[PDB]
RNA sequence: AGGUUGACCUCGGAUCAGGUAGGAGGACCCGCUGAACUUAAGCAUAUCAAUAAGCGGAGGAAAAGAAACCAACAGGGAUUGCCCUAGUAACGGCGAGUGAAGCGGCAACAGCUCAAAUUUGAAAGCUGGCUUCGGCCCGCGUUGUAAUUUGGAGAGGAUGCUUU
């Protein structure tokens, strides 16, 4: 059971990545790419009311 | 009070009436059982500032045993692995002679909890010790607050597992830095210093 | 002295252990058990094995 | 037949009680013989009789305990049995009240420094 | 009656009245006792190891614990545990090796009881037995049970307000 499980990373690299996720989340292209249906999406990034 | 007085007549014991007393003493404790109850505390003052008081659950108990070190049982004394340099007779028990004279008494009193114990009385084969005992199912120890903590199971057997004063000296259990690897318990000091501390983020 | 108790140890007296409907379970059904009968005048049973 | 309800019994009293136990026993050993000798609906009779003494003892000694524990409701000493068992370290536990008590010098300070009830403002 | 009648002290008896101990479990805990294989070219220091086996004693935790402490600072402030101190100070044949602690951050925090005093204008204290539950008895105890005091103080005064 002291076989190293969990992966220590930098907070730094943790926010690039997440930044970088964010960034390619608004490219339509990629969208299609990972495999969303995204053909009648009106725009992205979809952003609806908060009244809804 | 007396016990003031008492207290420095037993700090002079090379005086002539104190060797007197202890001189009779000895002759009659040798005569004696090696394990007999005492009617009342032969040493008021000390009995007092241990702990004894007159009270019904209180219980003073004489008791011999023999001084010096200890030998292996081993057959023929001697030992049949790597040499050591050294004899038998020279072996030094770990716990005091006072220590084994409590749980001699304890063992003879098994329905008692040992409260404490005092010198008395020596000479060359033997050192006497009174030990105090106190009956934890007598109505008058579980009134008083100032001792029923003694009759709660975690005190069973105190002079067994060196929770009496010369078991507190003999495991060391005292602060600062000549007591580095004994305040906290050896073998748990130990334990704690040969763990190997694996954290998830390492 | 002799004892006098301040309360009994056992508050009621155990009933008899082995009374006779546990001393005779059944008669033997057998031959021999059947000459015996015609032929000394002698009943057999089946008894508990704790009775004498 | 054979089969006493535990309802009738607990209405009755010791000797009728008793009277049903010798009964029961009676035909129960009656019937351990046409058991052996024949073979018939009398095994489920006696299966119900036997049920029946179990219950009938039950009865007798259920009233026996309660008349005792009545008998010894006021008394210092009770036997062994009708005291309570929990278990052999709650027995030897210190009573609630040892417990509880308290030196004098304590009362006092606890009588004029409790835990007093505050708070801090932001 | 005095060759008698008793009081204490010590030691005994009882299937006396009431209780308690033993064994199990033992992963964790507190002690005692205690190796060798192994690693040092081999090997009596050493290392394995203050370990395994053996023995005694507890609990849901145990143990420790309110300084005869650390320090040398502008001083911290019971105990325990984590990170760090630190593979550091230090110890060590012919060297293989061994190896803490103060400070600092954090989790959690909680403080107290006796002996040594004359209540002396009143043993004020307590086990047990019987109770009509009001109490009454047999006793323990003055070779000291209550209240008071514990070093942070306290005892005595003075003083005027607060508290239950």
């Amino acid at each position: 059971i002291w076989r190293k499980w969990h992966v220590k990373i930098n907070q730094g690299q943790k926010r690039f990545a997440t930044a970088s996720a964010l960034a390619a989340s608004a490219v339509a292209p990629l969208l299609m790419a990972r495999g969303h249906q995204v053909s009648t999406v009106p725009e992205v990034p979809l952003v609806v009311d908060s009244a809804a | 009070g007396a016990l003031k007085y008492l207290e420095e007549l037993s700090k002079k014991k090379q005086s002539d009436v104190v060797r007197f007393l202890l001189r009779v003493r000895c002759w009659e404790y040798r005569q004696l059982n090696v394990i007999h109850r005492a009617s009342r505390p032969s040493r008021p003052d000390k009995a007092r500032r241990l702990g004894y008081k007159a009270k019904q659950g209180y219980v003073i108990y004489r008791v011999r045993v023999r001084r010096g070190g200890r030998k292996r049982p081993v057959p023929k004394g001697a030992t049949y692995g790597k040499p050591t340099n050294q004899g038998v007779n020279q072996l030094k028990y770990q716990r005091s002679l006072r220590a084994t004279a409590e749980e001699r008494v304890g063992r003879r009193c098994s329905n008692l909890r040992v409260l404490n114990s005092y010198w008395v009385n020596q000479d060359s084969t033997y050192k006497y010790y009174e030990v105090i005992l106190v009956d934890p199912n007598h109505k008058a120890i579980r009134r008083d607050p100032r001792i029923n903590w003694i009759c709660n199971p975690v005190h069973k057997h105190r002079e067994c597992r060196g929770l009496t004063s010369t078991g507190k000296k003999s495991r060391g259990l005292n602060k600062g830095h000549r007591f580095n690897k004994t305040r906290a318990g050896r073998r748990k000091t130990w334990k704690r210093h040969n763990t190997l501390s694996l954290w998830r983020y390492r | 002295l002799s004892r006098a108790p301040k309360y009994p140890r056992k508050s009621i007296p155990h009933e008899p252990r082995l009374d006779e409907h546990k001393i005779i379970i059944h008669p033997l059904n057998t031959e021999g058990a059947l000459k015996k009968i015609e032929e000394q005048n002698t009943l057999v049973f089946i008894v508990d094995v704790k009775a004498n | 037949n054979g089969k006493v309800k535990a309802g009738q019994l607990w209405s009755k009293n010791k000797e009728e009680l008793t009277k049903i136990l010798g009964e029961l026993k009676t035909e129960l050993s009656q019937l351990r013989i046409q058991k052996i000798s024949s073979s018939g609906a009398k095994l489920n009779k006696i299966h119900d009789l036997r049920k029946s003494i179990a219950r009938v003892l039950t009865v007798i000694n259920a009233k026996q305990r309660a008349q005792l524990r009545l008998f010894y409701k006021n008394k210092k000493y009770l036997p062994l049995d009708l005291r309570p068992k929990l278990t052999r370290a709650l027995r030897r536990r210190l009573s609630k009240e040892d417990a509880s008590r308290v030196l004098e010098k304590t009362k006092k300070r606890l009588t004029h420094f409790p835990q007093r009830k505050y708070a801090v403002k932001a």
